[PDB]
Protein backbone atom coordinates (compact mmCIF):
# COMPACT_ATOMS: atom_id res chain seq x y z
CA UNK A 1 0.00 0.00 0.00
CA UNK A 2 1.39 3.33 -0.87
CA UNK A 3 0.42 7.06 -0.03
CA UNK A 4 0.03 9.80 -2.76
CA UNK A 5 0.72 13.55 -2.28
CA UNK A 6 2.50 15.84 -4.96
CA UNK A 7 1.51 19.34 -6.92
CA UNK A 8 3.06 21.45 -9.49
CA UNK A 9 6.59 23.75 -8.77
CA UNK A 10 6.96 26.30 -10.80
CA UNK A 11 10.20 27.51 -11.58
CA UNK A 12 11.05 29.50 -8.28
CA UNK A 13 11.15 26.35 -6.67
CA UNK A 14 14.38 24.87 -6.55
CA UNK A 15 15.77 21.20 -6.03
CA UNK A 16 16.72 22.19 -2.55
CA UNK A 17 13.24 23.90 -1.54
CA UNK A 18 11.40 21.21 -3.32
CA UNK A 19 13.28 18.38 -1.16
CA UNK A 20 12.49 20.57 1.63
CA UNK A 21 8.86 20.90 0.54
CA UNK A 22 8.71 23.84 2.01
CA UNK A 23 6.85 26.31 0.01
CA UNK A 24 5.32 23.53 -2.54
CA UNK A 25 1.87 24.14 -0.59
CA UNK A 26 1.47 19.57 -1.96
CA UNK A 27 -1.87 18.12 -1.94
CA UNK A 28 -3.40 16.21 0.83
CA UNK A 29 -2.02 12.28 1.12
CA UNK A 30 -4.34 9.71 0.07
CA UNK A 31 -4.26 5.87 0.32
CA UNK A 32 -4.36 3.14 -2.10
CA UNK A 33 -3.61 -0.68 -2.16
CA UNK A 34 -1.69 -1.84 -4.59
CA UNK A 35 -2.84 -5.03 -6.04
CA UNK A 36 -1.02 -8.55 -6.42
CA UNK A 37 0.23 -10.82 -8.80
CA UNK A 38 -1.01 -13.81 -10.12
CA UNK A 39 0.71 -17.69 -8.54
CA UNK A 40 -0.42 -21.03 -9.47
CA UNK A 41 -1.27 -23.14 -6.46
CA UNK A 42 -0.98 -26.42 -8.17
CA UNK A 43 -0.30 -28.03 -11.19
CA UNK A 44 -2.21 -31.13 -11.94
CA UNK A 45 -3.93 -32.89 -14.89
CA UNK A 46 -6.37 -35.85 -15.29
CA UNK A 47 -8.27 -37.21 -18.16
CA UNK A 48 -11.69 -40.00 -18.26
CA UNK A 49 -10.73 -43.62 -18.81
CA UNK A 50 -12.48 -44.46 -22.58
CA UNK A 51 -13.71 -48.11 -23.66
CA UNK A 52 -13.01 -46.97 -27.21
CA UNK A 53 -10.43 -44.56 -28.46
CA UNK A 54 -8.21 -42.72 -26.26
CA UNK A 55 -9.16 -40.27 -23.15
CA UNK A 56 -8.35 -36.76 -24.18
CA UNK A 57 -5.70 -34.71 -22.07
CA UNK A 58 -6.62 -31.94 -19.96
CA UNK A 59 -5.56 -29.75 -17.19
CA UNK A 60 -6.09 -28.73 -14.20
CA UNK A 61 -4.40 -26.05 -12.88
CA UNK A 62 -5.58 -23.73 -9.80
CA UNK A 63 -4.52 -20.32 -9.18
CA UNK A 64 -4.18 -17.73 -6.30
CA UNK A 65 -4.24 -14.29 -8.34
CA UNK A 66 -6.40 -11.15 -8.87
CA UNK A 67 -5.49 -9.84 -12.36
CA UNK A 68 -8.40 -9.28 -14.23
CA UNK A 69 -7.33 -11.45 -17.08
CA UNK B 1 3.86 -58.03 -57.78
CA UNK B 2 6.30 -55.06 -56.42
CA UNK B 3 10.07 -55.82 -57.94
CA UNK B 4 10.95 -59.00 -56.03
CA UNK B 5 8.45 -59.20 -53.41
CA UNK B 6 4.62 -58.83 -53.30
CA UNK B 7 2.67 -57.09 -50.78
CA UNK B 8 -0.71 -58.46 -49.54
CA UNK B 9 -3.84 -56.26 -50.87
CA UNK B 10 -6.89 -58.43 -49.32
CA UNK B 11 -7.60 -61.13 -47.10
CA UNK B 12 -10.39 -63.47 -46.69
CA UNK B 13 -10.06 -65.82 -43.24
CA UNK B 14 -11.29 -68.86 -43.41
CA UNK B 15 -11.72 -69.54 -39.85
CA UNK B 16 -13.12 -66.09 -39.03
CA UNK B 17 -15.18 -64.11 -41.57
CA UNK B 18 -12.91 -60.63 -41.71
CA UNK B 19 -12.09 -59.15 -44.97
CA UNK B 20 -8.98 -56.40 -45.09
CA UNK B 21 -9.46 -54.39 -47.63
CA UNK B 22 -6.25 -52.40 -49.06
CA UNK B 23 -2.71 -52.37 -49.74
CA UNK B 24 -1.11 -52.63 -46.13
CA UNK B 25 0.78 -49.65 -44.56
CA UNK B 26 4.18 -49.98 -43.41
CA UNK B 27 3.17 -50.26 -39.81
CA UNK B 28 0.88 -53.02 -41.34
CA UNK B 29 -2.22 -51.08 -40.47
CA UNK B 30 -5.20 -52.33 -43.31
CA UNK B 31 -7.38 -49.72 -44.41
CA UNK B 32 -10.58 -51.52 -43.83
CA UNK B 33 -11.03 -54.21 -41.46
CA UNK B 34 -13.74 -56.16 -40.22
CA UNK B 35 -14.51 -59.11 -37.37
CA UNK B 36 -17.49 -61.03 -37.34
CA UNK B 37 -15.76 -62.49 -33.95
CA UNK B 38 -16.49 -59.21 -32.19
CA UNK B 39 -19.11 -57.92 -34.13
CA UNK B 40 -17.66 -54.94 -35.20
CA UNK B 41 -16.58 -53.38 -38.59
CA UNK B 42 -14.19 -51.64 -38.18
CA UNK B 43 -13.46 -48.73 -41.31
CA UNK B 44 -10.71 -45.79 -41.13
CA UNK B 45 -11.48 -42.87 -42.92
CA UNK B 46 -14.79 -41.89 -43.95
CA UNK B 47 -18.35 -43.75 -44.56
CA UNK B 48 -21.22 -42.15 -46.95
CA UNK B 49 -24.40 -43.36 -46.84
CA UNK B 50 -27.73 -42.09 -47.97
CA UNK B 51 -29.12 -42.48 -44.36
CA UNK B 52 -27.81 -44.54 -41.08
CA UNK B 53 -30.09 -46.73 -38.64
CA UNK B 54 -28.66 -46.91 -35.24
CA UNK B 55 -29.29 -47.20 -31.13
CA UNK B 56 -26.14 -45.58 -30.06
CA UNK B 57 -24.22 -42.16 -31.51
CA UNK B 58 -21.31 -42.53 -29.67
CA UNK B 59 -19.20 -40.11 -30.51
CA UNK B 60 -15.74 -41.06 -29.96
CA UNK B 61 -11.78 -39.32 -29.50
CA UNK B 62 -10.57 -42.03 -32.06
CA UNK B 63 -7.38 -39.85 -32.37
CA UNK B 64 -4.96 -38.57 -29.74
CA UNK B 65 -6.87 -34.72 -30.58
CA UNK B 66 -9.72 -35.07 -32.70
CA UNK B 67 -12.58 -33.32 -31.33
CA UNK B 68 -15.86 -35.47 -31.54
CA UNK B 69 -18.74 -33.61 -32.79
Amino acid sequence: TYEVQGAFYDSIIDSELLNAQIGINLSDKQTFKMKSAPRITGARCESEPVDVGVGAPIVYIDTTGEADY
Amino acid sequence: KDGSTWKQTFLIDAATGAINIGLLDAEGKAPISFDPVKKIVNVDGSVITKTINAANFVMTNLTGQDNPA
